[PDB]
RNA sequence: AGCUAAAUAUUGGCGAGAGACCGAUAGCGAACAAGUAGAGUGAUCGAAAGAUGAAAAGAACUUUGAAAAGAGAGUUAAAUAGUACGUGAAAUUGCUGAAAGGGAAGCAUUGGAAAUCAGUCUUACCUGGGUGAGAUCAGUAGUGCGAGACUAUGCAC
RNA sequence: UUUCAAUGGCCCGUCUUGAAACACGGACCAAGGAGUCUAGCAUCUAUGCGAGUGUUUGGGUGAUGAAAACCCAUCCGCGAAA
RNA sequence: GUAGAGAUUCUGACGUGCAAAUCGAUCUUCAAAUUUGGGUAUAGGGGCGAAAGACUAAUCGAACCAUCUAGUAGCUGGUUCC
RNA sequence: GAGAAGCUCAGACGAGUAGGCAGGCGUGGAGGUUUGUGACGAAGCCUUGGGCGUGAGCCUGGGUCGAACAGCCUCUAGUGCAGAUCUUGGUGGAAGUAGCAAAUAUUCAAAUGAGAACUUUGAAGACUGAAGUGGGGAAAGGUUCCAUGUGAACAGCAGUU
RNA sequence: AAACUUUCAGCAACGGAUCUCUUGGCUCUCGCAUCGAUGAAGAACGCAGCGAAAUGCGAUACGUAAUGUGAAUUG
C-alpha cells in the first residue's frame, strides 16, 4: 500500500490508515479536515470533546441542510455537527499511530497531525421499496482513512 | 516442414493435446536427456524420467544440483528432486519444481520394465 | 470585389496517359521531346494521342489502311501509314498489298500478313527516328462511333436510335408507343 | 405389375485437416461448474462472469487493537503484482500545491505579469604566426605503340 | 502555460422560408454503433487478345505434400446480318 | 343491527404510497336470486356474461407464448477523418 | 543532376448549404521489402516538457509498464462518432437532502459483554381482552423445528440477538 | 485573511477502458454410416475416505472382467 503523500521525515514520523470502513465519506472528510494539522493530544482532547457534545465539527463542503450551532462559532461558521460514529473510527486510527510512533521511539510530546486523507470506498448496495412496485438504490458510503503523524 | 495430412500444425490443437494430455501421455512429454556417459553406454538419446532416477539440474537457479528425484508430479509436469528446496514465512521448506526438459539423468533407476524399454529403444544393456 | 464569370476554366483534356504501362511512358518521353523541339503538328498529334482512352483509340485494319493509301487521286503510294492505336487483320482481303505501317501495336495476324506481303511494321519509336517531324506521312484514326454505345446514345422519340433491351423479337419493346396499330410510334 | 449400383444431396451425428475470419460489449446464448443462475401456473424466456507470479515463495515473527485490521518486518525481478491481485484510461472523488472569483462559466484577439523551454554558438574547412620532429614534395628513370588518370620500386633529401 | 485588462463571442445537432428560441434530442464518461454483400444493368477507365474472344462443366501432370500453380479436348455463350 | 359480504360520501388520508387500488370515518346488505373452501366443465373470433364491451392470471372493442419476421412504411430520428 | 512523377519563369483568381469530383490523414488483417525496433524494456497508458503539418494527424523528452511491434510498395475490410427518448457498462449534481411519524408505552436494577434504548433475569407500568396479539388445523412453504456456537452479509437505527 | 467554488498537476481513490494474450467461437474442406421391446433418446434417485455443480458410474455404483502401459494420485 502507499500513503498520498509523504510530508515528514521518514524516521522520524508514524502512520496508521483503515480500508473498507463503514462510516460514512460526508461525514468523515469534515472530520479530518478539522483535526488536520493539530496536536496529537489536542486532537484525542477535541474527539472526546465532540462525542460529549462540547465541541462540534464545522461541516464545510457537505453542508447541505446541515442544522446551526453555536458551536460552530469557534470555526466561524454556521454549520456544524456531532458525527460519533466518524469519530470513533478516527480516535481508533490516532491511537494505533500513536502506538506506531511509541514503537518507532519518536518524542511522543512534539506530535503533530501531518495528514489525514478520506477516500470514498466501493459502495455496499441495499434496496429500498418504492410507491407503485418500484425499487430504487439504498446504498453505504464507506470510507479508506489515512493518517500521518509527525514531530514538529 | 511437416507433410503428413495425419498431422496438426495448428497452435490450438497442439497447446489442447498438450495440456489435455492423459497421465500415461504426460509420461513421455516428460523426458530428459541421458548423460554423455549414459549414451554411449545405452545408445539412447533420451527417457521418461522416473522417480528414483538421479539427475543433475542444467538450466535455472538450481543448475548444477543433484539429487534423486523424489515425485514426479505430472498434474503440473514437475520434477521434485530431494534438497532442492526453498524456504516458507515459517521456516518449512518447500520443494522447488524442475521441468523434466531441464535436467540431465545420470544414473537409471534401472528395473525389469526399464530394461525392456531400453532393448525395445534400441538401446542395449 | 470582381465580376468574372469562369466556364472554360479548368482544361479539359488528358496532360498525360490514364495508362500505367511503362513503354508507354517512354514513348511519351520521346514524344513530349519532339513535340516540345520541333515546331510540327504531326509531333504535336502523336503526343495527344498517346495520352488517349481505348475507346478514344479505335482500331483500324490493314484493309482501311490498304483502301485510304491506294485512292485514284492519292499519291500516298510509297508512304509509311501511322495510327496511335491498333492495326487489325481483314481476312476478308485475300491479297495484301505491300504496306508501310507505324502503329502501336499489330494483331499477330496482321503483324504476319504485312510481312509476307513485302511490307513493313514499325513501332513508334521507329517512327521518330525515321520521320522524326511525320513529313511524308499518312496520320490515320479509327472510327470512333463505330462502337456499341453509340448505337444507344440520343435515344429518345423518333432519334431512330438503339433501345436497350434484354433480349430482341417480338414481345421485347415492339407494341404500344413503336407503331400505329398500338396507340402510336415513337 | 416389380427390382436395381454409380455419377447427386447433406446448417444432424461421428472423425479429421484448414482459414487474408472474431479476439471476452467481439466470436455460438455459453472461452468460466451455460441452456447454468434467475423469471413465469404454463407454453416459454434466459443472463452476468477469462488474465497474481517463473514458482505461493499466498507475508514467519514483534507490536497496537475486542476484532476487522494497522505499523514494523518478511517473500519476490517487481507488492507501482497481496488473491478487493497483469496493464490499469475516462467519467467521478479525497489530499497537497498553484491560481482566480461583486447575479454563470467556457472561447477568440493583443499584450502585461509570473512560471517554464531552446539556442552550446566562436564547432568544420582554409590561411597566417611560434616551436617541434619526421618512412619527405613538384619534374622526372623504368616497369599497355600514340595522348590522359591511377597504384607501386627508387631518385629528387 | 496560467491569469488579468481592453475588444468581440447566444447552445450544439435537426426539420425548416426562418432557431438563442417559450420547437424536438442531448446529466456525465468508456466501449459498441449505420450505404454492405450478391444477381443484373448502364457510362467511364485500365489490361489482354482481336473477326474473333472466353483454360476453371470437365479432364490431366497427381503420388509424393497439392482447395494454388501449370497443361489439355469437344461443346457452348457473346460477337462476325438484317 | 353484530360476524360475514359490499363500497355511497368526505370528491378525507395517501398520491416517487404501508399498497401498480391501500388507510380512516361514513355508508349498503346481513337468513337468502345469501356468503364461501375443495373437486369438476367451458379456451381465443373461442369461452363466459342478472349486459359494463364486462370478465377470461396487474393483459381484453379479441389473452398469453414461439414462429412466419430483420413483416411494410410516400412517415420521424440518426448516419463516424482532413 | 535536380524522383522529366523533375526543374524553371510569369499572370489572374479565392463566399458557400444540398450535391459532385480530387488529393491526403488514421485503423484491423494479407503478400513483398527494410544485416527494421525490442526484456539494456515491445505494445499500451499519464504528462504541470520539445518539434512538424493549413488540417486530418505525426515525431520526441520525462513517468508508468512488461512481450511483443513498426517504416516503405502493394492487397484487403466488420476501417474513423457528440448526438440516433441510440446499446451495454460505469459514474455524477440533486444530498448527508426527501425521509426512516398508522396499529396507546414504556421505566428501574442486575447479569453477560470490548461495546447494551433493542440480549437474558427480576421488578414495575401497560396492551391484545375468548368474532384474541390465545390454543389448533386445511391449502401453500420445506427444515424455517431443536441444541450448541457465530455475528462478515441481511434484520432500511442497533445487535452480545 | 480563511472557508467556499472553479481549473490544472502530483499523489491517493473509484471504475475497468486500453494493450498483449486465448485448451473458445465462426467458416470452409476431407472422411464415415452406427439408435430403440436384446428396452432407445430423455427423466429421476443414488454411488468416492473427506464430493455440492461437471465427468464418470449403477447396490458388482468416479466402478468388476479382459487387454496395453509400467509407478503413480495428489488439496
Ligand atoms: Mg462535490
Ligand atoms: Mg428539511
Ligand atoms: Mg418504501
Ligand atoms: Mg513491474
Ligand atoms: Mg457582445
Ligand atoms: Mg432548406
Ligand atoms: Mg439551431
Ligand atoms: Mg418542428
Ligand atoms: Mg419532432
Ligand atoms: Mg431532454
Ligand atoms: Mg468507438
Ligand atoms: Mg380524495
Ligand atoms: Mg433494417
Ligand atoms: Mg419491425
Ligand atoms: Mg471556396
Ligand atoms: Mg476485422
Ligand atoms: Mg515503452
Ligand atoms: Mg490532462
Ligand atoms: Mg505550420
Ligand atoms: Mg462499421
Ligand atoms: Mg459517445
Ligand atoms: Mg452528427
Ligand atoms: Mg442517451
Ligand atoms: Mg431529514
Ligand atoms: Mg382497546
Ligand atoms: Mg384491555
Ligand atoms: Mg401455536
Amino acid at each position: 500500500v502507499r500513503y498520498s503523500a509523504s510530508p515528514a521525515l521518514e524516521t522520524k514520523c508514524a502512520k496508521a490508515r483503515g480500508a473498507y470502513l463503514r462510516t460514512h465519506f460526508k461525514n468523515s472528510r469534515e472530520v479530518a479536515f478539522t483535526i488536520n494539522g493539530m496536536s496529537l493530544k489536542k486532537a484525542f482532547i477535541f474527539l472526546d470533546n465532540v462525542k460529549e457534545h462540547k465541541q462540534a465539527v464545522p461541516f464545510r463542503r457537505f453542508n447541505g441542510g446541515v442544522g446551526r450551532t453555536a458551536q460552530g462559532k469557534e470555526f466561524g461558521v454556521t454549520q456544524a455537527r456531532w458525527p460519533v460514529k466518524s469519530v470513533k473510527f478516527f480516535y481508533d486510527l490516532l491511537k494505533n499511530a500513536e502506538a506506531n510512533a511509541e514503537a518507532k521511539g519518536l518524542d511522543m510530546d512534539k506530535l503533530i497531525i501531518k495528514h489525514v486523507q478520506v477516500n470514498a470506498a466501493p459502495k455496499q448496495r441495499r434496496r429500498t421499496y418504492r410507491a407503485h412496485g418500484r425499487v430504487t438504490a439504498y446504498l453505504s458510503s464507506p470510507s479508506h482513512i489515512e493518517i500521518i503523524v509527525a514531530e514538529e | 516442414m511437416k507433410f503428413s495430412r495425419d498431422v496438426t500444425s495448428s497452435r490450438r490443437k497442439q497447446r489442447k493435446a498438450h495440456f489435455g494430455a492423459p497421465s500415461s501421455v504426460r509420461r513421455v512429454l516428460m523426458s530428459a536427456p541421458l548423460s554423455k556417459e549414459l549414451r554411449e553406454q545405452y545408445k539412447i538419446r533420451s527417457l521418461p524420467v522416473r522417480r528414483d532416477d538421479q539427475i543433475t539440474v542444467i538450466r535455472g537457479s538450481n543448475k548444477g544440483r543433484e539429487g534423486k528425484i523424489t515425485s514426479v508430479y505430472r498434474k503440473k509436469f514437475l520434477l521434485l528432486i530431494e534438497r532442492v528446496t526453498r524456504e516458507k514465512a515459517n521456516g518449512a521448506s518447500a520443494p522447488v519444481g524442475i521441468d523434466a526438459s531441464k535436467v540431465v539423468i545420470t544414473k537409471l533407476h534401472l528395473d525389469k520394465d526399464r530394461k525392456d524399454l531400453i532393448v525395445r529403444k534400441g538401446g542395449k544393456v | 470585389g470582381i465580376d468574372i464569370e469562369r466556364h472554360h476554366v479548368r482544361k479539359s483534356q488528358r496532360s498525360k496517359p490514364a495508362s500505367e504501362n511503362v513503354y508507354l511512358k517512354l514513348l511519351v518521353k520521346l514524344y513530349r521531346f519532339l513535340a516540345r523541339r520541333t515546331d510540327s503538328r504531326f509531333n504535336k498529334a502523336i503526343l495527344k494521342r498517346l495520352f488517349q482512352s481505348k475507346t478514344n483509340r479505335p482500331p483500324i485494319s490493314i484493309s482501311k489502311i490498304a483502301a485510304l493509301t491506294s485512292r485514284k487521286s492519292a499519291s500516298l503510294e510509297g508512304k509509311t501509314t501511322v495510327i496511335v492505336g491498333t492495326v487489325t487483320d481483314d481476312e476478308r482481303l485475300l491479297t495484301v498489298p505491300k504496306l508501310s505501317v507505324a502503329a502501336l501495336r499489330f494483331t499477330k495476324s496482321a503483324r504476319a500478313r504485312i510481312l509476307k506481303a513485302g511490307g513493313e511494321v514499325l513501332t513508334l519509336d521507329q517512327l521518330a527516328l525515321r520521320a522524326p517531324t511525320g513529313s511524308n506521312t499518312v496520320l490515320l484514326r479509327g472510327k470512333k462511333h463505330a462502337r456499341e454505345a453509340y448505337r444507344h446514345f440520343g435515344f429518345g422519340p423518333h432519334k431512330h436510335k438503339a433501345p436497350y433491351v434484354r433480349s430482341e423479337g417480338r414481345k421485347f419493346e415492339r407494341a404500344r408507343g413503336r407503331r400505329k396499330s398500338r396507340a402510336f410510334k415513337v
